């Protein structure tokens, strides 16, 4: 028997939940308001079933908001006219709302404008959207062709901006890596440790991270928001903390065991990655970072 | 190189009971959980079935059925009880899998939206249809909402199958209407015979009214 | 390398309005439509064949934007009555930049032994009589092909608060549909001749109208 010894890092701006609850299949803390985490939480009304992209980067830009506020007000008084998303006459959102409502599980402005306006037929097409682009299109306004998959590419020849987005294009422009404030990485392949220490360092420079994993199917993955990692002695992952938008908003905060499976993958599962537990393998990283920087000057 | 993958959400689906199933206490309407695309490598899926957060124990599980693109379906039938869905309780299936991080959780519940009542009218067929072998008897249905419902005929108390009913259609004040038509020989019709449109839906009493369509009052 | 498309520009080719095609005083357009264009590559180049010769009459609709952040490219194709009814074969061929190759679709009346439709009024039940508004009936069965047009008129006037059902396949392979019109029950009472009328390529000179009277 040797002594606990675990270090936990937490994203910037983000208080760790203090009550956690065993429930029957996850140890998890409720939703609180104001604690820097979010958890959009689909209603799977036909559209959102498969919107788990949007509403991780629908997360990730809600934390955006929140360390960028100051520098964001005064943007949107500079610029009164990046407070809505015109589409001619009719208004598709108002950045004040989605300030107001962001706190909102089910009904944030911002994942109402990505289920029923920006992205509303791809369930039926049985695709969804990568969060980084999303992020991309909502903050630099870089054009989203959602039948399109690779990063951004910031020498590309269409340097139009989309018109689902592009609120903070005055700052972080397009056409200028350095205002590019996402990264996407690959973790099939990978080792524990590799995976582990990339998780360490983006949490360390102050990123928001959003996880992917297989999903028990062999046609279609998921994607969460991963909100604070625990690493041992040896640095390797533990266990990770969690908000995912299939998970009801009774649930929240989820705590995930980390570990190599039967298999030889790295894995997450809500019990102890062994035996027979051979979790969800888990498939790469998406990063967001806050543009400060960029925002000073 | 990088190689993205789609990322969505579940592979999960679950269904409401047929409508006309529900409202026919002589059926057994039922809500059916699916999970498709399962791999050949992946392990059992394990279903478990709660009612308005109650653990119930009667769902028949399938074993599972390899498909032409060689994936397996693994699908759950829970048998509901007519007025619990009517009265509007919520059923979950969850779907447990050592593959899956957590259990998936799907629920359906019916919609909720103001009731109303069907007007039912039977029509006898056109003076001027009497010179062909086979006439048309009509039922009109409108008024009502929501949009599921079920139309019948009988005879003397024997059931007549040789109708098609419409789909319905949305009327001018946000309620739905639909035909249904009975074909019948002209010479059985001339008989006095006595055909009754038999209409199922909500906001009936008891579910259920009964008109009558004949030659001779 | 680059990771494959997931999908494309979809192209939907749609027939004429029934009525439009049985009256030589309307013109018959044949539609060809374009969603999921991309802004990096919008242009759509448009060619049509009939019977596979081509044709160059076709109008050039502009581009419309939509909130998904694509294009909704049309071109309309005016066509002969009846080379229509005589089953001739319209093809849309559609070029874009985002694809290798065109995309061709035809389109042409489906086939089938004509039928002529059997129209049938049915006045409102006895029933229905305690009730501001009563309904007039209008059965059409018998017919094919399923592309038909049903109005009612009054006296000389259009009437125009009905709904019509969509065709429905019969079980001898004709189609049925009903016409509801609603009106308030003191122009029945009074004794007032509404007319269901009816266009159809099986019916002499494509039309038809039966009466309906309290007496
Ligand atoms: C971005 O947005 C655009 C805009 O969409 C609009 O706004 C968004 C927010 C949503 O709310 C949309 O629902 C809304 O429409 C999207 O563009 C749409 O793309 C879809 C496909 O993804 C198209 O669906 C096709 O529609 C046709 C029917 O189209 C008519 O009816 C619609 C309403 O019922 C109407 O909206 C259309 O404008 C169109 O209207 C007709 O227009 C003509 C020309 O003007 C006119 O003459 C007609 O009178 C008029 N009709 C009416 C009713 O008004 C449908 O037929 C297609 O189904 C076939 O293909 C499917 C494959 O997607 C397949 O699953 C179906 O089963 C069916 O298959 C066919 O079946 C027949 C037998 O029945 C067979 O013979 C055929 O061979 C077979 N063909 C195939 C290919 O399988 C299909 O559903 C929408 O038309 C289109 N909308 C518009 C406005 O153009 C775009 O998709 C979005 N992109 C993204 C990334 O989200
Ligand atoms: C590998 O093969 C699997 C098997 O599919 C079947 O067999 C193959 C060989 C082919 O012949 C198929 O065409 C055939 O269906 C596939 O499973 C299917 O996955 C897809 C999704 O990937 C499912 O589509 C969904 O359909 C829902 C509606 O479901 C009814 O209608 C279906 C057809 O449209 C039908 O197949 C269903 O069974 C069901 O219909 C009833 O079936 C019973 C018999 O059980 C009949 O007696 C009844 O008369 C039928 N009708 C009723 C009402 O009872 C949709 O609702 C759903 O859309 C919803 O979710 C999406 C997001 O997920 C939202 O965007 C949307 O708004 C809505 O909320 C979706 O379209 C399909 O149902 C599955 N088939 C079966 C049998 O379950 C695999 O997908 C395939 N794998 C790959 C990788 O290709
Ligand atoms: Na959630």
């Amino acid at each position: 028997v040797t002594p606990y010894h675990v270090t936990s890092v937490w994203t910037k701006g983000v208080t760790p939940p203090a009550k956690f609850t065993q429930g029957e299949d996850v140890f998890h803390a409720p939703y609180v308001a104001n604690q820097g985490w979010y958890d959009i939480t689909k209603t799977f009304n036909g559209k959102d079933d498969l919107l788990a992209g949007a509403a991780t980067a629908g997360n990730m830009l809600h934390w955006w908001f929140d360390q960028n506020n100051e520098k964001i007000e005064a943007y949107l008084k500079k610029h009164p006219d990046k407070q809505k998303i015109m589409f001619g006459d009719q208004e598709l959102l108002d950045v004040r709302k989605v300030i107001n409502t962001k706190g909102d599980q089910t009904n944030s402005e911002l994942f109402n404008y990505f289920r029923d306006k920006a992205f509303p037929g791809l369930s039926a097409r049985r695709i969804g959207v990568m969060p980084d682009l999303v992020l991309d299109m909502f903050i630099n306004g870089y054009y989203l062709n959602v039948y399109k998959t690779q990063t951004t590419d910031v020498n590309r020849t269409y340097q139009e901006k989309d018109r689902r987005g592009g609120i903070f294009d005055a700052v972080f422009t397009r056409g200028d890596q350095s205002k590019l404030l996402t990264s996407r990485h690959d973790f099939k392949e990978k080792t524990l440790k590799e995976i582990s220490d990339l998780i360490k360092k983006e949490l360390t420079e102050g990123k928001a991270l959003g996880l992917s994993h297989t999903y028990a199917n062999v046609r279609i993955n998921h994607v969460i928001n991963l909100w604070g990692a625990d690493f041992d002695s040896n640095g390797n992952l533990e266990a990770i903390y969690v908000t995912d938008s299939d998970s009801n908003a009774s649930i929240g905060m989820k705590k995930y065991f980390v570990g190599v499976n039967s298999a030889g993958k790295v894995a997450i599962s809500a019990k102890e990655i062994k035996e027979d537990n051979i979790g969800a393998q888990v498939l790469g990283l998406f990063t967001l970072s806050t543009g400060q920087d960029s925002w000073n000057q | 190189c990088p190689a993205p993958e789609l990322l969505g959400g579940p592979s999960v689906f679950l269904f409401p009971p047929k409508p006309k199933d529900t409202l026919m206490i002589s059926r057994t309407p039922e809500v059916t959980c699916v999970v498709v695309d399962v791999s050949h490598e992946d392990p059992e899926v394990k279903f478990n079935w709660y009612v308005d957060g109650v653990e119930v124990h009667n769902a028949k599980t399938k074993p599972r059925e390899e498909q032409y693109n060689s994936t397996y379906r693994v699908v759950s039938v829970l048998t509901v009880l007519h007025q619990d869905w009517l009265n509007g309780k919520e059923y979950k299936c969850k779907v447990s899998n050592k593959a899956l991080p957590a259990p998936i959780e799907k629920t359906i519940s019916k919609a909720k939206g103001q009731p109303r009542e069907p007007q039912v009218y039977t029509l006898p067929p056109s003076r001027e249809e009497m010179t062909k072998n086979q006439v048309s008897l009509t039922c009109l249905v409108k008024g009502f909402y929501p949009s599921d419902i079920a139309v019948e005929w009988a005879s003397n108390g024997q059931p007549e199958n040789n109708y098609k009913t419409t789909p319905p259609v949305l009327d001018s004040d946000g309620s739905f209407f639909l035909y249904s038509k009975l074909t019948v020989d002209k010479s059985r019709w001339q008989q006095g015979n006595v055909f009754s449109c038999s209409v199922m839906h909500e906001a009936l009493h008891n579910h259920y009214t009964q008109k009558s369509l004949s030659l001779s009052p």
